[PDB]
């Protein structure tokens, strides 16, 4: 279940040019994981949400790992490849974290992957605030 | 007064509780204030209990 979490990051709703524009991906969790509510959910996360999220994972897990994020534009442009890297970076980040039971347990992350509204409103909602 | 205090623990308790409910049935809810208010609710209930006991 924990590693048995199934993730497609697709649908490169790459919000068109702004010189900083942010790709929004389907995140389909098809998950047999019982650490993920939905047997399938798709959310449509944007880069910013993830980076934060990634950080969140960082934040909820005190030393307890947090691998690399969604891919950096710090060398990236906005290239399909770059965004792919991001997509991938997430995929990876996510992949691993899912096959780490703990990082996969971040509730924000459950809500995040299993609800589209971004990390943010999930994150209020969770500390009952 | 002991009685009084006691109820006071309650009347307050109720307020915090009520507030929680309100955030909740604002619908949206700052989960932040919900938690704070709740923490105080449980204490207040206790307060009611104690002063009373």
């Amino acid at each position: 279940a924990r590693p048995t979490f199934h993730i497609t990051v697709g649908d490169p709703h790459k919000v068109g040019d702004l010189a900083t524009s942010h790709i929004v991906y389907s995140v389909r969790t098809k998950t047999t994981s019982k650490a993920y509510k939905q047997p399938e959910f798709e959310v449509k996360r944007r880069y910013r949400d993830f980076l934060w999220l990634y950080n969140t994972l960082h934040s909820n897990n005190p030393g307890v790992v947090v691998p690399p994020p969604p891919e950096k534009q710090a060398v990236g442009r906005f290239e399909s490849n770059f965004v792919e890297s991001r997509r991938a970076a997430l995929e990876k980040m996510l992949n691993k974290i899912a096959a780490h039971p703990t990082l996969q347990l971040d509730a924000d992350l459950k809500l995040f992957l299993e609800s589209e509204s971004f990390n943010i409103d999930v994150k209020h909602k969770e500390r009952k605030e | 007064k002991a009685f009084h205090s006691w109820h006071s623990a309650e009347s307050e308790l109720m307020k915090k509780k009520a507030a929680q409910d309100k955030l909740l049935r604002q619908g949206k809810t700052q989960q932040d204030r919900l938690n704070q208010v709740n923490a105080e609710v449980i204490d207040a209930e206790r307060k009611v209990h104690q002063a009373r006991l």
